RNA sequence: CGUGGAAGUCUGUUAGAGUUGGUGUCCUACAAUACCCUCUCGUGAUCUAUGUGUAGGGGUGAAAGGCCCAUCGAGUCCGGCA
RNA sequence: GUCGGGUGAGAACCCCGACGGCCUAAUGGAUAAGGGUUCCUCAGCACUGCUGAUCAGCUGAGGGUUAGCCGGUCCUAAGUCUCACCGCAACUCGACUGAGACGAAAUGGGAAACAGGUUAAUAUUCCUGUGCCAUCAUGCAGUGAAAGUUGACGCCCUGGGGUCGAUCACGCCGGGCAUCGCCCGGUCGAACCGUCCAACUCCGUGGAAGCCGUAAUGGCAGGAAGCGGACGAACGGCGGCAUAGGGAAACGUGAUUCAACCUGGGGCCCAUGAAAAGACGAGCAUGAUGUCCGUACCGAGAACCGACACAGGUGUCCAUGGCGGCGAAAGCCAAGGCCUGUCGGGAGCAACCAACGUUAGGGAAUUCGGCAAGUUAGUCCCGUACCUUCGGAAGAAGGGAUGCCUGCUCCGGAACGGAGCAGGUCGCAGUGACUCGGAAGCUCGGACUGUCUAGUAACAACAUAGGUGACCGCAAAUCCGCAAGGACUCGUACGGUCACUGAAUCCUGCCCAGUGCAGGUAUCUGAACACCUCGUACAAGAGGACGAAGGACCUGUCAACGGCGGGGGUCUUAAGGUAGCGUAGUACCUUGCCGCAUCAGUAGCGGCUUGCAUGAAUGGAUUAACCAGAGCUUCACUGUCCCAACGUUGGGCCCGGUGAACUGUACAUUCCAGUGCGGAGUCUGGAGACACCCAGGGGGAAGCGAAGACCCUAUGGAGCUUUACUGCAGGCUGUCGCUGAGGACUCUCACUCCGGGAGGAGGACACCGAUAGCCGGGCA
RNA sequence: CGAGUGGCUUGCUACCUCGAUGUCGGUUCCCUCCAUCCUGCCCGUGCAGAAGCGGGCAAGGGUGAGGUUGUUCGCCUAUUA
RNA sequence: ACGACCGUAUAGUACGAGAGGAACUACGGUUGGUGGCCACUGGUGUACCGGUUGUUCGAGAGAGCACGUGCCGGGUAGCCA
């Protein structure tokens, strides 16, 4: 079986999900974790300073 | 190079742990103040997947349903006393001091009140050898003098299930299923068979180890492989 | 007794499993009563049809020579 | 002689799994691993859905440096960085 | 697909009919996930649709999803999170222990619903009829109430009960066909309420010394059969439900085989096959309450994932529609679906190509190689070698048979089940299509089933049982973490950790010098602290004394790394190649020599064998069985070949419509020679050359594609190794702190562990913090 | 011993190509060279004849099938002008 | 666009002690190559005719499907060796 187009296929699971409190489509329904605002890891939001060029 | 096999172990992974809750009991012995007054009658005699021998269910007399680590011939309906003046009957748990001198004895306790450690496997069984009124020289299935406290219960009796070792497994089927009920990563891959990085006896053209197999007792984890602090190796001399 | 191993194994793979299940499926005497109709049920779990004792022994044999041993003292 | 119905047992495009050869077809493809025939396993160390665990010098590995989202002799993203 | 017709400005592909086809575990029906309005209606064609479109999953506007009893909801599973606690410089980090919560929509557990009707679109949800569950209120009953049962469970074989379905018999209703009288469809009717009970278990009777019983096992004076009885099943029978529903009508009755469902008997495990909520236990009336969330449609060769209306990928239930046959096989055909695996028209339709059929005579001569193709084939009867681990080899090989028709026999309760007999009879051919092994021998390898490089390697590689060695008594060995802590471990030597070899069988020689590991050690060497000397009003500093692990030294060990020669009738460096095997997948010489086989054999096999450089768990030898593994030989077969031909289907060619890409310094009709950075369409000399276009096979453009993987170079990179350099974890060991009383000893009070506790074991040690010496590719 | 021709072998060199001029053997299909194996015409002979040996002119045509080996090369078989 | 070979007559002759053994010439054929052609032999011939297995149209008759003929037998024209 091939890596590609026929991997592909099995591909039905729903992980990233609207989240609650940023509202980005970044709420692993599986961890319970937002990848974008850190929400249900953090109570502080998730920003860090490699968002942007150092001297920025 | 890459954490080898014995290094991935102890991190306690799924792969690498026992499926504990598939398991039927922590076989320990009954905890009595002082006195004899505790008997139970045999109910069932069980399979317990943890070890591969039987286990007995035993009912007290103040209505206590716990099973016990099974000796030979041991059956249902049998009458087991547990406690200082106990019978000296076959399947009895009483303290070494209470038990004579050439008795064969199963499930012996290191401390006092443990539960008992030593000669729980397979048809093994402890001896009882000398007294005093400090010490008790029972001589462990490893054929090894043990000098034990004399208030450390035992059962008496070799443990039950005994031969197993003797019929063999045949196919690898058999070892399969054997290994999918104990806490054990099989099949075993030679280090030889695998490359430079992942073992430290892998790589080469041919399949051979790179420097000789006993390894100092100093040596750290992910070189500690092949035969660990060897007295001697071999068969002969 | 080994016949279901085929021409695969080997004599001392069906040799010392053929010794193990024709002392086995034998008929053994009982601790209870005089009857020789011990059967095995398990690994290490042996029974009576008559009084429906169940009993512990070998995994293989209803009693081992180890067994034997605790009778003496 | 019958009974019994064992088996990492046999035949088998049963379902299902796999992928030997054709170095066939395709090779700006139907397809960033496809098509056809042939071939192998198919009550078991079997196959499979869903849920769940293990995370980057770390996992996982019946070991091929295999696999870890078309990415692996050290994933991906952004930053260090012009 | 075709002929008609419909609508329309416009019709090959939108709709109707007919005729002709395609799909049968799917191309049919219901769904999970995922999608998200894709569903229905109306209006449209600018977009999308492999051509067109009046059509549409497209554009626009409207509309559409109704529940006490179907899911969620509740329960707990692997496991996850939160809080507390502890660690951490710290946290959004981290293991344990507690408490709480989360964790199952097809497919775990679970209170309760069936039948019919209705819409453009919903439907166990609405409507009609009937039924059921839970809670609560009232009334009566009831004092029981929680013990127990259930929920609730592996794999293999098997009996019995039994429905749907299918088929058979016969009767009724309707249709079809028309030499016959055969053929098809229907003949209905639920939940629920009531009732019946086989199996199992048990009780009374009874009294077997050989009987009872089974498909099989089996049962019994510790009481068999027989007789009576208690308990007790179906999604089943029976009655009601039902002058309900449904049907144009009839509106059946019996039977066989029997999925579902019910209930038993047996066997297997170095494998032992969830839990919790809940229910039962524990009555009946009447009335009330039963909220909240999901509900459309697709579920795929166009509604999902793969950029696409992608030949890929994607779970579950329908596995009982008919013939066929062993069959959930082929082939054919229903029910249902479809003509959308969505561009057409034309040319006996050339060459050439893809798939394929048939080829005389020869028969592997083809080729690295029978690659490709073909041969064989189902069933019964006869018959069957070497070898063998006695299982197997084996369907060995080889031989015969095989249809239809008439009338029968046998087994069985019977089948629309099986096995046979006699007579007749057709063909070239009777497993007539379909389905359906080619056979034999020698050798190498790995024993075997199994595993693997998702995407050029399926193998001899990995695994394996088996063999062996090593470490450890559990406050262990081994391993993870910085720490708090943790895996192994609901484990305890018949254990489990670390390695090697790789079934069985016969065996497994010699060497401990080097290296490794381990034990010992008078003596030597061996750091820091403390101590002593000198030095300094102190200090730096220099020397001494004692001396741990380690080393020196000695010993043990090779199924530990590995070694097993040169010379002569010992030498290096310990030994000096034993059994075997041998020109090997190891043999340079080499196509070794002899033999087998062939006309001819670098092949293959046997023998010899001084072996460039075989050899014993770096396992040697051997071997039955197995193999999409490597090599060779024979029989059979054939278009592989001699040597090619004709045919078939789709392209190719012409026409309508749609409509890319690669590539492009320029010029360019070239050819033969030469020259040039030595491989020129373009320079030089000649020759040739009217322009344009169609088809072709690919000679050239050192054709197009990729800043060569080969090679070298760079004070480039990375992975890997080690007795490279330097360091870092880790282990061992001394010393200081914790740390206490009286070079050997006693104690108990810190501290550690065991115990529920009382208390017990240990004990100034161990743990922990610090420092010193040794080892230290485990890591940088 | 001496003098040469070729550019089939091997070697040498490092001119050309490392932003790639696809390998060996084989095969299929086309052209050519002569230093001629056969065929035609010749000269010599240790030329009786027959069969040969050596040489000359000559490239029109021909030069085939097979066994081992990937082999080129070569060894081997039976045919052959 | 033809190349080459074998055979017969010459001839058991010339030659030679014998053994052995020619040529000119004239004929017949074979092989390789070449061009063309299909009366004959052969192949094909999913034109056509027949037989027959399974299944479907009730049987019969007559048909469809079984990969582009279900299979088997025969085979005209044409094209071919
Ligand atoms: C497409 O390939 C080429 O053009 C090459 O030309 C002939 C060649 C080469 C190169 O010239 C050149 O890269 C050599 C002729 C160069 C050379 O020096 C040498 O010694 C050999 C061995 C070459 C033969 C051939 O080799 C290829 O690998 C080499 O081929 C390749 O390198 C690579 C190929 C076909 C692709 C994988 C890119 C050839
Ligand atoms: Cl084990
Ligand atoms: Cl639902
Ligand atoms: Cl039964
Ligand atoms: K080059
Ligand atoms: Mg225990
Ligand atoms: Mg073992
Ligand atoms: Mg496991
Ligand atoms: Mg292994
Ligand atoms: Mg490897
Ligand atoms: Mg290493
Ligand atoms: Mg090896
Ligand atoms: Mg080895
Ligand atoms: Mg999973
Ligand atoms: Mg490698
Ligand atoms: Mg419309
Ligand atoms: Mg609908
Ligand atoms: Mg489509
Ligand atoms: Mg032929
Ligand atoms: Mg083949
Ligand atoms: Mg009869
Ligand atoms: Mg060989
Ligand atoms: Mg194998
Ligand atoms: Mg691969
Ligand atoms: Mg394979
Ligand atoms: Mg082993
Ligand atoms: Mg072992
Ligand atoms: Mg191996
Ligand atoms: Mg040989
Ligand atoms: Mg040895
Ligand atoms: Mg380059
Ligand atoms: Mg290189
Ligand atoms: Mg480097
Ligand atoms: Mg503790
Ligand atoms: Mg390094
Ligand atoms: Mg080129
Ligand atoms: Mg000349
Ligand atoms: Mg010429
Ligand atoms: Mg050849
Ligand atoms: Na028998
Ligand atoms: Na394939
Ligand atoms: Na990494
Ligand atoms: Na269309
Ligand atoms: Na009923
Ligand atoms: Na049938
Ligand atoms: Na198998
Ligand atoms: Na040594
Ligand atoms: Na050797
Ligand atoms: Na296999
Ligand atoms: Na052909
Ligand atoms: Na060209
Ligand atoms: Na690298
Ligand atoms: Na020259
Ligand atoms: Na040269
Ligand atoms: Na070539
Ligand atoms: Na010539
Ligand atoms: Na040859
Ligand atoms: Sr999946
Ligand atoms: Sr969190
Ligand atoms: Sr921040
Ligand atoms: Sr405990
Ligand atoms: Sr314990
Ligand atoms: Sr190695
Ligand atoms: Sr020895
Ligand atoms: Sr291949
Ligand atoms: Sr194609
Ligand atoms: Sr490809
Ligand atoms: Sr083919
Ligand atoms: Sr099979
Ligand atoms: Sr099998
Ligand atoms: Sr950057
Ligand atoms: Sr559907
Ligand atoms: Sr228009
Ligand atoms: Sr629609
Ligand atoms: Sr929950
Ligand atoms: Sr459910
Ligand atoms: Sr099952
Ligand atoms: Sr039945
Ligand atoms: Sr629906
Ligand atoms: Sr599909
Ligand atoms: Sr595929
Ligand atoms: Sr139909
Ligand atoms: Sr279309
Ligand atoms: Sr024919
Ligand atoms: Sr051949
Ligand atoms: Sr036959
Ligand atoms: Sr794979
Ligand atoms: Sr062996
Ligand atoms: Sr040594
Ligand atoms: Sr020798
Ligand atoms: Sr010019
Ligand atoms: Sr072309
Ligand atoms: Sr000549
Ligand atoms: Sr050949
Ligand atoms: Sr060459
Ligand atoms: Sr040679
Ligand atoms: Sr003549
Ligand atoms: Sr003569
Ligand atoms: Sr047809």
């Amino acid at each position: 079986t091939g890596a590609g187009t026929p991997s592909q296929g099995k591909k039905n699971t729903t992980t990233h999900t609207k989240c609650r409190r940023c509202g980005e489509k970044s709420y692993h329904t599986k961890k319970k974790v937002c990848s974008s605002c850190g929400f249900g890891k953090s109570a502080k939001r998730r920003d860090y300073e490699w968002q942007s060029k150092a001297g920025e | 190079g890459r954490r080898i096999q014995g290094q991935r172990r102890g991190r306690g992974t799924s792969t690498f742990r026992a499926p504990s809750h598939r398991y039927k009991a922590d076989l320990e012995h009954r905890k009595v103040e002082d006195g004899d007054v505790i008997a139970g009658t045999v109910v069932d005699i069980e399979h317990d997947p943890a070890r591969s021998a039987p286990v007995a269910a035993v009912e007290f007399e103040d209505g206590d349903r716990r099973l016990i680590l099974a000796p030979e011939g041991v059956g249902v309906g049998d009458e087991l006393q547990v406690g200082v003046s106990a019978e000296i009957a076959p399947g009895n748990t009483l303290p070494l001091a209470e038990i004579p001198e050439g008795v064969p004895v199963c499930n012996v306790e290191s401390s006092p009140g443990d539960g008992g450690k030593f000669a729980r496997a397979s048809g093994v069984n402890a001896q009882l050898l000398t007294h005093d009124r400090n010490v008790a020289v029972v001589k462990l299935p490893s054929g090894e003098m043990k000098r034990l406290d004399p208030q450390c219960r035992a059962t008496i009796g070799v443990v039950a299930g005994g031969g197993r070792t003797d019929k063999p497994f045949v196919k690898a089927g058999n070892k399969h299923h054997k290994m999918k009920a104990r806490g054990t990563k099989w099949p075993n891959v030679r280090g030889v068979a695998m490359n430079a990085v992942d073992h430290p006896f892998g790589g080469g053209g041919r399949q051979h180890p790179g420097k000789p197999k006993s390894i100092s007792r100093n040596a750290p984890p992910g070189r500690k492989v092949g035969d660990i602090a060897s007295k001697r190796t071999g068969r002969g001399g | 007794s080994s016949g279901r191993f085929g021409a695969r194994y080997g004599r001392v793979s069906r040799r010392r499993v053929a010794e193990i299940e024709s002392e086995m499926n034998e008929d053994h005497a009982c601790p209870n009563c005089g009857e020789d109709r011990v059967d095995r049920q398990g690994t290490g779990i042996w029974q009576c049809s008559y009084c429906d004792y169940k009993f512990t022994g070998g995994s293989y044999k209803p009693e081992t020579p180890g067994g034997k041993t605790v009778r003496r003292s």
